[PDB]
RNA sequence: UACCUGGUUGAUCCUGCCAGUAAUAUAUGCUUGUCUCAAAGAUUAAGCCAUGCAAGUCUAAGUGCACACGAGU
RNA sequence: UAUCAACUUUCGAUGGUAGGUCCGUCGCCUACCAUGGUGACCACGGGUGACGGGGAAUCAGGGUUCGAUUCCGGAGAGGGAGCCUGAGAAACGGCUACCACAUCCAAGGAAGGCAGCAGGCGCGCAAAUUACCCAUUUCCGACACGGAGAGGUAGUGACGAAAAAUAACAAUGAAUUGGAAUGAGUGCAUCCCAAACCCAUGGGCGAGGACCCAUUGGAGGGCAAGUCUGGUGCCAGCAGCCGCGGUAAUUCCAGCUCCAAUAGCGUAUGCUAACGUUGCUGCAGUUAAAAAGCUCGUAGUU
RNA sequence: UACUUUGAAAAAAUUAGAGUGUUCAAGGCAGGGCC
RNA sequence: UACCGAUUGAGCGGCUCAGUGAGGUCCUCGGAUCGCGAG
């Protein structure tokens, strides 16, 4: 049929980004990668919302 | 035809397995003890034990009193004392094969630097090498890396330009002076 | 504060010239230009800076010593006879000329389809 | 069984060079055809003419139209089926438009749901399809 | 590092392939602040080429009666 | 590669003799004779997206694949052929023909060879400046002096390889606060270099959202990472594979969050290990693909 | 005469590898010490 | 998507039979012309 082509993603609110700070990158990145998954503790996923 | 070499060989390697936790957690351990940029630095050491023990693998191959295991066999010996990776008690062929990769994280700069109380943590004994504060032996060293040998173990110290040795203050020092 | 060492020393005598490895020192300033290093060097060996000749100056990372060549000669005529055309424009002695490379390939393309004395008036 | 003997290297050789014709993945990377009949030719992506905009539907269980163009190439005017990937990147597409086509990921084999389309668009003008979709280099 | 994982069944043990995984080649999508080193019209076309250039060359010592010159240049 | 089993030999194929010819040996050629030479240990013919090798990639050991490519040797300067000069050429940045292509012209004629260095067109998925200098490296010449797109130096460049920023340090419950620390950049000297450029050394500017903002793919399993929220309702789309979407989607379109590698990363097609799924090391053939219906029989192997 | 061991002979570059703080490294084949 | 198919199907290449055969090179003689010889 093809008259349906790009239906779903014009059908989506449009919903910007939010302005959030900014990452740190490199070694600072594995820094914090290190001291909350290996110092700072006490299963569940980083990302578990449950 | 140019008069170039074209010569280059690179010092990491990928592990098989991309996605191993078991691995993920080791390496990752390594980086935040030693204060590293990236898993390539981890990698990278890693490959570098890999060759001397591929090199020491060789030689016990070879049987003893052979002109070749002696010669290369006690230069790369020395070698790994030079550098202060083995000790003088018992240097052997074998014990080559008994080397973990923590032992040369121990002889980089960053950290040499940081056990030597120059510097308050890992860290901030990283950022200092990259802005040319510390030295060894009057040579002025900008790169983390550098692999300390026991000849020059007791040189290492400040910049005779750096604010934290003896020299004239940075550059925010004097431009807070100069407004109040 | 600069100081001049001289680290090697050789006199060879067939370019008449005495060929030394010149390593200057400076740890607080910046590069000390070869007019420097050349006025003070003469005096070291009892002569003029005409004769004295030094250049490749690789400043050490860090700072503090400059690494460098160094040649002195007899006289200003051995100089300018055995001293490169570019060391010697470097000083007053040499003046490189003002044809360019293109121009005389094609000048003489020019001259090639010219035959006789009209061979000089075509390209010129 | 196997020949052990020690002059018997010809018999070896000349017995696994011939068993390895019987493997379908020697046989058709080291034979004219398989190559003659693959429309790029042995290249990795290739360029070509929309001439139409087909949707085929997907197999079973699927239930779906897939937007795919009808392209003809330029270095040796073959008819191809490629595929358009993302949601609403038909609508980029236009007739008789400048598409680099490649594979699609099992190699001359059809992927997915798709009935016979092992080809897909990777930019279209002169311009990525990606960069179409994101919002960058609006064409 | 002498390594495997998904997929035939209600479930099982196998043969088996498809798929995953990691290097290396060119190409390409997106992206890029320093410094060093370095490949670069080979693949289709040993296809076609505007224009410029790429092989010219004197010593006290094979000839040298124009210029400019006190023989030399 | 046998869906090439016989090939060579009038018109040289193998050999003998005499000679011609060549720098010299030789069917290299001629003349007269001989009937040979090669082949199942694969001749001959065909195919090669075949220049050979030193090497390259990947590998536990064996191997598989690549090698147009800077070093060596060979071959060719649009396609073939012929010759001049010279110690050396069957030379093409020498010449003479025909073929293809193409340039100027008073239409009588003349001239051409970038698979040299730049550059243009065409072809394509696919590849850079119509730059500078003979200072280094060497070569050539009547020469210490000349010339050299050979070469060297810059320009283009995420083919790739090495090093390595994007913050560090202290109190207070964060675009909170606080003073310190060198780079990126930017000019100015010196150094550098045939002049320049880059790096390096100094001093003068240079960070508080240190606004001097890190991207690229994923978050069902394989495979590290959301029973989150909104939208769509077998539609649009996702998905290498198994699958997901059938109005309460952890898989689609987005927001937030998280994960992995990181100045990189995804994809497509080759190639290698995976693959003991080509098994010499090291696989299988009762029933999953598989031992000729059976026996004799030379090469071959033992 | 196959096998085996030794010797002779062999382009470098590349690979392996000894020495050497280009600030480290990829690399380079240089450079270290004294008045 | 391949296959058979009248159409002496059609196109584009490689090596060759035969004929025609440019142009060099040698060999015979040919003497414009120049001072017996060079040509």
């Amino acid at each position: 049929s093809l008259a349906r082509a790009g239906k779903v993603r014009g059908q989506t609110p449009k919903v910007d980004k939010q302005e959030k700070k900014k990452k740190k990158t490199g070694r600072a990145k594995r820094r914090i990668q290190y001291n909350r998954r290996f110092v700072n503790v006490v299963k569940k996923g980083p990302n578990a919302n449950s | 035809p140019v008069a170039k070499t074209w010569v280059c060989s690179k010092t990491y390697v990928t592990p098989r397995r991309p996605f191993e936790k078991s691995r993920l957690d080791q390496e990752l351990r390594l980086i935040g003890e030693y204060g590293l940029r990236n898993k390539r630095e981890v990698w990278r050491v890693k490959f570098t034990l890999a060759k001397i023990r591929k090199a020491a693998r060789e030689l016990l191959t070879l049987d003893e009193k052979d002109p070749k295991r002696l010669f290369e066999g006690n230069a790369l010996l020395r070698r790994l004392v030079r550098i202060g990776v083995l000790d003088e008690g018992k240097m052997k062929l074998d014990y080559i094969l008994g080397l973990k990769v923590e032992d040369f994280l121990e002889r980089r700069l960053q950290t040499q630097v940081f056990k030597l109380g120059l510097a308050k943590s890992i860290h901030h004994a990283r950022v200092l090498i990259r802005q040319r504060h510390i030295r060894v032996r009057k040579q002025v060293v900008n790169i983390p890396s550098f692999v300390v040998r026991l000849d020059s173990q007791k040189h290492i110290d400040f910049s005779l330009r750096s604010p934290y040795g003896g020299g004239r203050p940075g550059r925010v020092k004097r431009k807070n002076a100069k407004k109040a | 504060t600069v100081t001049v060492r001289t680290r090697k020393f050789m006199t060879n005598r067939l370019l008449q010239r005495k060929q030394m490895i010149v390593d200057v020192l400076h740890p607080g300033k910046a590069t000390v230009p070869k007019t420097e290093i050349r006025e003070k060097l003469a005096k070291m060996y009892k002569t003029t800076p005409d004769v004295v000749f030094v250049f490749g100056f690789k400043t050490q990372f860090g700072g503090g010593k400059t690494t460098g060549f160094g040649m002195i000669y007899d006289s200003l005529d051995y100089a300018k006879k055995n001293e490169p055309k570019y060391r010697l424009q470097r000083h007053g002695l040499y003046e490189k000329k003002k044809t360019s490379r293109k121009q005389r390939k094609e000048r003489k393309n020019r001259m090639k389809k010219v035959r006789g004395i009209k061979k000089a008036s075509v390209g010129a | 069984g196997k020949c052990r003997g020690l002059r018997t290297a010809r018999k070896l050789r000349n017995h696994r060079r011939e068993q390895k014709w019987h493997d379908k993945q020697y046989k058709k990377a080291h034979l004219g055809t398989a190559l003659k009949a693959n429309p790029f030719g042995g290249a990795s992506h290739a360029k070509g003419i929309v001439l139409e905009k087909v949707g085929v539907e997907a197999k079973q269980p699927n239930s779906a139209i897939r937007k795919c163009v009808r392209v003809q190439l330029i270095k040796n005017g073959k008819k191809i089926t490629a595929f358009v990937p993302n949601d609403g990147c038909l609508n980029f597409i236009e007739e008789n438009d400048e598409v680099l086509v490649a594979g699609f990921g099992r190699k001359g084999h059809a992927v997915g749901d798709i009935p016979g389309v092992r080809f897909k668009v990777v930019k279209v003008a002169n311009v990525s399809l990606l960069a179409l979709y994101k919002g960058k280099k609006e064409r």
